[PDB]
RNA sequence: GAUGGGGAAGCUCCGUUUCAAAGGCCUGAUUUUAUGCAGGCCACCAUCGAAAGGGAAUCCGGUUAAGAUUCCGGAACCUGG
RNA sequence: GUUCUUUGUAAAGUGCCUUCGAAGAGUCGAGUUGUUUGGGAAUGCAGCUCUAAGUGGGUGGUAAAUUCCAUCUAAAGCUAA
RNA sequence: GUUUGACCUCAAAUCAGGUAGGAGUACCCGCUGAACUUAAGCAUAUCAAUAAGCGGAGGAAAAGAAACCAACCGGGAUUGCCUUAGUAACGGCGAGUGAAGCGGCAAAAGCUCAAAUUUGAAAUCUGGUACCUUCGGUGCCCGAGUUGUAAUUUGGAGAGGG
């Protein structure tokens, strides 16, 4: 049952009580190798845009007309702004 | 850098000086098409590698102890002869059908005698281009000379 | 202390640029981008940029210096260096030739794997079952699309097997609560031990590689999520408690290649959707999509026979016949005839609707998402 | 073998083949540093007989030394003494240049021990020597009984005490009537024969 | 007076740390008394008690460290034998009893025979 | 006055930016070879050498057997984040 | 002294016959300069110029040539008292 | 092929592991090197191949199995003592300087490369790593090495063939 130290000297052991607590915690060699995962990894990535994973339900196949019309009407406003800016 | 300067100038230094005739017989050499045909022949006669050698030792123990033989069950080995001292020794017997001599080699004095020695004995020698090429066929980095003494029917 | 100099401290310390990261790691940019997905270190905005970059206003990617100091160790990073040598020593073997030494070098090597980096990033099972949502989309994406350069077959044939494992667990253990067909494929929803998991299977249609999109990112994400879903499927199978990984019958696989292949084996349900369609036998026709129907009929426990299977080569016990043609001829008096809309509408309520509605060649009630 | 062809050909130094090599090589060596590491022997045959072996922990080192006489370092060319001291440039130095070459690489490469040295080329200013050194810490040397003797700490700095081939010539150690003043040591036999022995019962 | 070594070896590592801090507090209490007094004989024992505890903590640590480095080439230089410098250099029994293959045959064929002059 | 170098049997001597590969910055789906670094930019030189040269920023009042532009009270300024 | 393994048609020595029997170069040697010795016409060492042979080479304490005889086998190395 | 790849030489790492310096210095191995002094006052000489200066070692060092001494009915690695001897020899053949062979004893011990094809198999070796009986051993894997590592052979001999 092996263990890596901070120093990285690979050694086979039986019973992980047998190794002392000071040796695994503190540094014997100059180039010690982690242990502690930082705070700054655990925070989330920054929301650019808003992605909505739930679909619109106009996009259904066999939709109801009140939804399907409201799907077209909202993106027609997106498009016609760009066509105005184009012309 | 100094090392780059010196190696370029050394090359230049050789060409500007008149060179003695025994040297610079080298640099006249086997052509690419003839050289290509030479290597076909030699690669078929590649020597047994270290991995194969290990395998061959295990196979002989299984056969030889149980039935018979002095390792004589194993067939004849045909391969090229790479050591300079060995090939010079092969010449003068004289057993060697072809000798290939690399054009390069840092001592130079090492191989200057070999063209003349081959002529006197009457071995059919050649001066193939590059020592690293000779190395490849014989599983060495560089081989200096390579001679083929025997041949399949 | 003396006067202290400016661009050492603060924002200037906290962040570093991708140039500086890739330099300090000494990795190169191809393989820096991979490690930042395995870890994963994500890019940042500093609030005051002109402090951070000396003081360019200029478009830049910053990273947190501490995140790259944690990356600097990391026993994957060694196996990237070990590969770099292995490639160099293979080129020598070929470039002497000397082939069998390269054939040895092929065998004697140890490919990196992410197992430590999974179980530190997600400790553990409710945390992973949170994010496994994001994995399932891309595996079902990459399972469908056709093999090329920039992809190769083995990556896709991994993803097919890893997904067809996931379907068979959900079909056996019966967790399909919301269904929603769309134009963009089919969304499902499944309540795998507490948290609910939405995921999108595309329709099986032969399309299409744009060649704007970078695969040399997305294959690393796929390689990460393939190993993630291995460790989840290992746990889910044994806790159920079936054997992992499940063996697959070949002569079955040569009929359809899908969910009816794979067979699951050992060492009443949460209701009400599971044990719909019990004592209930479907004969699905040729025209309909087998790949999204058999899944829902097995995962809401009932029996299927397909027309699509028959071409390889009973109708005794069959109750229902799913078909969606304009005209149909001739129909049997005992059998019920419906359109696959019925199956999608039944599951979302979990009532069983009347089959007087629907039926060919009639017009429909609409569909409605459950969201 | 290479042996006889190389040995014989090396002796013909003023042959046209060898002098071309001599002229080309001296220029090459002069561009490089005074002491520097040589990748292999220039003369494989000559190193082999002096006891180079092509295995790990056998080192060759090329070195350059100024020709000519030993100047005394008195200031302003001034004697301060009798006119027996004579001209200052005509003092000669009792060790060779070959031996001075072994000492300089000995001080550079202190972990190694100097086995031998062989002459390679010369020029009006500079002689050139290729020195052959052995590493006694390397385990190929320490194992195998033919070269473990050099690991023993009596053989620290052979060159400095003058136990190399060049040094034993310079001290003047051979057998016979010619070498009476120096045989067991020059200062030893001096100290022996210029000392009054006196026994208890006086002879 | 004060602590004994044979007692401390049986105690665990967490107990020895608590033992040391208790003695160090008790030392600091005594040095406040010492400046008021001429003389304070108890202070000699408690400083030697501190030294006894530190020695036992070190000796427990090192013997554990020897056992996890046991049975492998290379180990820390303090754990290697000191000897003297020249004996640290210079040939081991294997690198010395080692003899060339010609010499090995010659000793088998012709060793130093045992004999005596009389009859 | 080290280093790179060069002298000297040698203790060491010359030389100080010199006949040195003398580091640290930007960009990168460098677009295909599908798990290996590519394309560029910049240009002299270790260190020591001033309690009187150069140099960020503090004043008043109080206080001690013996201390203060350094403690106490109040009122200021400087540097970096 | 006791006790366990035996390795081995393995390794090493010995007689007679018959072809081979390889052996160290800017070295040896000589000239000149300085030094050194009891070494004397040059004992040893060093620099600089010249520089060999293989039935050869060195030495044989008086100068050379001619012809003999004797004696060792250099220019690589280890080793207790 | 305006590409990819073999080698050669030369670099760089807080790369893996080693090692050198300084002290002591009576004795030992080298280098360098005076003068006082003694000779009539002295430039040969002598003091002295000495003191001071510098380099390098060990319990001893150095020396060592003859390119020796001899001219005998020849001896037989090296060192030391007694003797050879105040002799041969050197020197204003002045002052002075000054060996060696044999002989008797103390102690005694011999050997190794280079150079000859293993060519029916580089048979050789460092390192890493996994186990073990750990001054080390076995297996697997990177390398060194044919511009030559092992075995056989050192002139007393010897090798191959019978």
């Amino acid at each position: 049952q092996k263990v890596k130290l901070p120093s990285g000297i690979k050694l086979d052991v039986e019973k992980k009580d047998q190794i002392p607590e000071e040796l695994l915690k503190k540094s014997t060699t100059s180039w010690s190798t982690a242990s502690v995962r930082p705070s700054t990894l655990d925070i989330e990535p920054i929301a650019v845009k808003e992605f909505t994973e739930i679909p619109h339900a106009g996009k259904s196949y066999n939709p109801n007309n009140k939804a399907w019309s409201e799907l077209i009407n909202k993106e027609y406003k997106e498009e016609k702004a760009r066509e105005d800016e184009r012309i | 850098p100094e090392y780059v300067r010196v190696q370029r100038q050394k090359k230049i230094l050789s060409i500007r000086l008149k060179v003695p005739p025994t040297i610079a017989q080298f640099q006249y050499t086997l052509d690419r098409n003839t050289a290509a045909e030479t290597f076909k022949l030699f690669n078929k006669y590649r020597p047994e590698t270290a991995a194969e050698k290990k395998e061959r030792l295990t196979k002989e123990a299984a056969a030889v102890a149980e039935g018979k033989s002095k390792q004589d069950a194993s067939p004849k080995p045909y391969a090229v002869k790479y050591g300079l001292n060995h090939v010079v020794a092969l010449i003068e017997n004289k057993k060697a059908k072809l000798v290939l001599i690399a054009n390069d080699v840092d001592p130079i004095e090492l191989v200057v005698f070999l063209p003349a020695l081959c002529k006197k004995m009457g071995v059919p020698y050649a001066i193939v281009k590059g020592k690293a090429r000779l190395g490849t066929l014989v599983n060495q980095k560089t081989s200096a000379v390579a001679a083929l003494t025997e041949v399949r029917a | 202390m003396r006067i202290k100099k400016k661009n050492t401290r603060g924002n200037a310390r906290n962040f570093i640029t991708r140039s500086q990261a890739v330099r300090k790691l000494q990795v190169s940019l191809a393989d820096f981008r991979r490690l930042c997905i395995f870890k994963g270190i994500y890019p940042r905005e500093p609030r005051n940029k002109k402090k951070a970059n000396k003081g360019s206003t200029a478009p830049t990617t910053f990273y947190y210096a501490k995140d790259i100091q944690y990356l600097m160790h990391e026993p994957v990073l060694a196996k990237f260096r070990e590969h770099k040598t292995f490639a160099r020593k293979l080129t020598r073997a070929l470039g002497r030739g000397e082939v069998s030494s390269a054939k040895r070098l092929e065998e004697n090597r140890d490919s990196y794997t992410l197992d430590h980096i999974i179980k530190e990033r997600y400790p553990s099972f409710p945390d992973a079952i949170r994010d496994i949502d994001d994995a399932l989309n891309m595996l079902f994406l990459f399972s469908n699309l056709p093999s090329t350069n920039q992809v190769s077959s083995k990556i896709i044939n991994d993803a097919q097997k890893i997904c067809n494992q996931w379907l068979a667990y959900v079909a056996k253990e019966r967790l399909v609560r919301k269904v929603f067909v769309s134009i963009k494929g089919v969304y499902y929803q499944a309540n795998i031990k507490g948290e609910e998991v939405r995921w999108l299977v595309p329709f099986k249609f032969p399309e299409n590689i744009p060649s704007d999109v970078d695969f040399r990112i997305m294959l690393t994400f796929l390689e990460f999520y393939s190993t993630l879903l291995h460790f989840v499927l290992y746990k889910l199978y044994t806790d159920s408690g079936l054997i992992y990984p499940p063996k697959l019958d070949l002569k079955k696989d040569k009929i359809i290649s899908g969910l009816s292949s794979y067979i699951l084996e050992s060492r009443k349900y949460d209701s009400p959707v599971a044990s719909l369609f019990s004592a209930f036998v479907f004969y699905v026709s040729r025209e309909v999509p087998i790949d999204i129907l058999e899944f829902l009929i097995l995962s809401c426990g009932g029996n299927v026979i397909s027309e699509a299977a028959m071409d390889q080569i009973d109708m005794s016990k069959v109750t229902h016949q799913i078909v969606d043609r304009p005209v149909l001829k001739n129909k049997v008096a005992g059998r019920t005839y419906i359109q696959p809309q019925w199956i999608f509408d039944c599951i979302n309520k979990g009532e069983l609707v009347p089959a007087n509605k629907y039926l060919p060649g009639e017009a429909l009630p609409p569909h409605l998402s459950p969201w | 073998g290479a042996y006889k062809y190389l040995e014989e050909l090396q002796r013909k130094k003023q042959s046209d083949v060898l002098r071309f090599l001599q002229r080309v090589r001296v220029w090459e060596y002069r561009q490089k540093n005074v002491i520097h590491r040589a990748a292999r022997p220039t003369r494989p045959d000559k190193a082999r007989r002096l006891g180079y072996k092509a295995k790990q922990g056998f080192v060759i080192y090329r070195v350059r030394v100024r020709r000519g006489n030993r100047k005394r370092p008195v200031p302003k060319g001034a004697t301060y003494g009798k006119p027996t001291n004579q001209g200052v440039n005509e003092l000669k130095y009792q060790r060779s240049l070959r031996a001075t070459a072994e000492e300089r690489v000995g001080r550079r490469a202190a972990n190694l021990r100097v086995l031998n040295s062989y002459w390679v080329n010369q020029d009006s200013t500079y002689k050139y020597f290729e020195v052959i050194l052995v590493d006694p810490q390397h385990k190929a040397i320490r194992r195998d009984a033919r070269y473990n003797w050099i690991c023993d700490p009596v053989h620290k700095h052979r060159e400095a005490r003058g136990l190399t081939a060049t040094g034993k010539k310079s001290r003047g150690i051979n057998k016979g009537h010619k070498f009476n003043n120096t045989k067991a040591g020059r200062r030893k036999t001096w100290k022996r024969q210029n000392t009054l022995s006196l026994w208890r019962y006086r002879k | 007076a004060g602590v004994k070594a044979y007692e401390l070896r049986t105690k665990s590592k967490e107990q020895l740390a608590s033992q040391l801090v208790d003695l160090k507090k008790e030392l600091a209490e005594l040095k406040v008394q010492k400046l008021s007094r001429p003389s304070l004989p108890k202070i000699k024992t408690v400083r030697k008690s501190i030294a006894c505890v530190l020695t036992v903590i070190n000796e427990q640590q090192r013997e554990a460290v020897r056992q996890l480095y046991k049975g492998k080439k290379y180990q820390p230089k303090d754990l290697r034998a000191k000897k003297t410098r020249a004996l640290r250099r210079a040939l081991t029994k294997f690198e010395a009893s080692q003899v060339t293959e010609k010499q090995r045959k010659k000793q088998i064929a012709f060793p130093q025979r045992k004999y005596a002059i009389k009859a």
